[PDB]
């Protein structure tokens, strides 16, 4: 039973290791840049524990790390296969997709689901175990056969879980979450091997300061247009190559004064990695690493070609790439802002917020604070759960049947009982 | 239940109001406990529903680890919902948050 | 952070690229000392402008000529670009 | 301007049709509403 009491701890107590890798992670890596050259080796300045404190506290953050990991395996797993049972019973019931649909070569995840219904303990949390009799009963008549047979079918041998096992294993595996903390595991466990690369835990950031969701964030507001348009640049580019390799096969010089032994270039690969490494990265433009033009029959064709072309590459490209870059942040901010705005004028239930209802002192606070608040229907689901089918209300019954038919629209919409007064 | 009910679906009164203000620290002993919310109870007109909110939920929905999956789940609604699906994802939401709390109920 | 990594990768394998003297000749200086290498990168690449390809040695002929010039292209102007970018975009934001 | 306009072709078309002209705000209170206006009533094909 202590390994009961061990992992109610641990998820109790989730969400403060997350903090204390990340701390540990930073002062370990405030350390490694101690570095010197002899094969690599660290000096010592001050105080004569760097060496062993980094052993210590390389094992303490692969230890917090496995730790957190086992942590979130007993925490919101089961909330997550609790939404998937629970997605896959209620399309068994009111679509039935093994019974009719056998979904496409798209949508993988139910593909997956499969392979589920068959074993001992489908619906083991659901808060349920009844829906599989239900669905299997009522379509087992003109599908009859096969669903009657695929509904029923120390010294511990064969005697667990298989194939939901498996299938649990399988939806665990497919998570954004537990995946990225997997792999942050084992780059725990290599950087433990070589402490050179510790230092990816610094990615960490990415659920930084009151920045939670910053990976759905991130991911979202992907334009998709800068792939294009860095390939746009890259064929602006390509043709300017073209271009002055068929005429302009002189004027490339990476030596010096000649009497090196130059080097022109030629090379129409390199003379595109060139124009890439060197014309993109000079901010002045390709006329400074560049022959001068003095005392040549192409000297207005090479003026006219540098300033016109790379000035209309580089001030136009490169600017709208920086356009569409912080433009992405600014979508991130107006979305940011109007959640909290327009959630903090009008609310969900009523809708239409504090302008007829604006009239009350503290109106809206009123509202949210007695009226609907959110949770009091949430908390009306756990009464109206936990209390007996023989003693409801009229109302309260009422309720618990349009809940249980999901006609879904006893919520009061466009008015609330203030409102309504007159 | 049965005072607020009176004083709520009947206010403007005089009769009650001595007796109304009268001696009432229940009120104060219950009002972290009375919930109220509003319907339609097929007679299409509103009408609110008082019960009880458990003592050991304010604590259990009070807490983190669900805190946490509220401001998530507000979140992706506002952020992005169609006009009919809101309530639909939200009972859904009310579901595994009764699931969450249960769960989280016995650490 | 991100300097700090790119110190880190630099550090861990280009430790011969980086000349602070003048052909060799001189007494010549790779800055192998993490402390100052990255102490060099803010100092100088930040304050570069033309990014960290200039203060560098040339890449013609080595087998880490193409791995250095994918590093530094989309590296740091992947850095200096976008971040230093969106610092001034705030700033000026903030007077909006 | 060029992403303005094709954005506000989109939003507009997609919250107020041709032939009404009026959009979700009246015809608002039916649940898909504007959706089975363009699926149904006109539809800008049945014209056709
Ligand atoms: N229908 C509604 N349901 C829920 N919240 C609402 C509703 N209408 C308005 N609100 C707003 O939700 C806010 C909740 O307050 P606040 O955000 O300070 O606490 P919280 O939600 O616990 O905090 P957090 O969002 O950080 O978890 C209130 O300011 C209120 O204006
Ligand atoms: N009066 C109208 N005539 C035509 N379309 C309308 C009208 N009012 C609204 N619409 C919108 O036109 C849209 C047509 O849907 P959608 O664009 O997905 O199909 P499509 O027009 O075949 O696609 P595409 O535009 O790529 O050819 C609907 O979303 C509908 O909201
Ligand atoms: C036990 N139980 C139920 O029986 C139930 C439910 N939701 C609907 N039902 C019917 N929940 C959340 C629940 O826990
Ligand atoms: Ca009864
Ligand atoms: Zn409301
Ligand atoms: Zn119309």
């Amino acid at each position: 039973a202590y390994q009961q009491k061990l992992l109610n701890y641990f998820a109790r107590n989730f969400y403060n290791m997350r903090m204390l890798a990340l701390f540990v992670a930073f002062a370990i890596n405030f350390i490694l840049l101690f570095y010197k050259v002899s094969v690599h080796y660290v000096l010592e300045e001050s105080s004569g524990y760097m060496e062993p404190t980094l052993r210590i506290l390389a094992i303490l953050h692969t230890v917090i790390s496995f730790f957190c990991i086992i942590g979130y395996y007993c925490l919101k797993v089961p909330l997550v296969i609790f939404k998937r049972e629970k997605e896959v019973a209620r399309k068994l019931e009111f679509d039935g997709l093994y019974i009719t649909e056998q979904p496409s070569e798209d949508d993988i995840k139910g593909q997956w689901d499969r392979l589920v219904i068959n074993t001992q303990s489908f619906p083991n949390n659901y808060w349920d175990k009844f829906v599989k009799r239900k669905v299997m009963d009522k379509y087992g008549e003109f599908y009859g056969r096969d669903r009657i047979s695929e509904l029923l079918g120390s010294a511990v041998l064969n005697s667990i879980d298989v194939k939901y096992q498996m299938w649990k294993l399988g939806v665990v595996f497919t998570d954004n979450s537990f995946l990225y903390l997997a792999w942050y595991m084992t780059m725990s466990v290599l950087g433990h091997y070589n402490n050179f690369f510790f230092a990816a835990h610094l990615l960490d950031i990415a659920m930084g300061f009151k920045t939670l969701r910053t990976i759905l964030s991130s991911v979202t507001h992907n334009g998709k247009q800068l792939v294009l348009t860095v390939g746009l640049l890259a064929v602006v580019v390509y043709l300017y190559t073209v271009v002055a390799f068929n005429f302009f096969r002189k004027f490339y010089n990476k030596s010096e004064d000649g009497d090196t032994p130059d080097m022109k270039c030629d090379d129409m690969l390199t003379c595109y990695m060139f124009h890439m490494y060197v014309g993109v990265r000079a901010g002045g433009g390709i006329g400074d690493e560049i022959e001068d033009p003095a005392g040549d029959e192409y000297e207005i064709y090479r003026i006219i070609f540098d300033i016109t072309f790379f000035f209309f590459v580089i001030v136009i490209l490169l600017a709208i790439i920086q356009g569409l870059i912080i433009d992405a942040f600014g979508e991130l901010r107006d979305q940011q802002e109007q959640v909290k705005e327009d959630m903090e004028t009008k609310c969900f239930i009523c809708g239409i917020g504090n302008d007829y209802f604006d009239t009350v002192p503290h109106g809206f606070e009123t509202h949210t604070l007695q009226e609907h608040n959110l949770a009091n229907y949430l908390f009306f689901l756990m009464y109206l759960i936990n209390k007996d089918e023989t003693e409801h209300t009229g109302q309260e019954s009422y309720v618990w049947k349009m809940y249980q038919e999901r006609c879904w629209e006893f919520f009061p919409a466009g008015d609330c009982f203030r409102k309504q007064y007159e | 239940v049965l005072l607020t009910n009176l004083s709520e679906h009947m206010p403007n009164d005089t009769r009650l109001q001595t007796f109304l203000e009268l001696a009432e620290s229940v009120l104060n002993y219950f009002q972290p406990f009375l919930g109220r919310i509003e319907i339609m109870g097929s007679a299409k007109r509103i009408e609110r529903v008082y019960f009880e909110i458990s003592e050991s939920s304010r604590t259990q929905w009070e807490k983190p680890q669900v805190k946490e999956s509220k401001r998530q789940f507000i979140f992706d609604v506002v952020n992005e919902g169609g006009e009919k699906e809101k309530m639909e994802l939200f009972v859904n939401f009310c579901e595994d948050t009764i699931f969450e709390m249960q769960l989280a109920a016995q650490i």
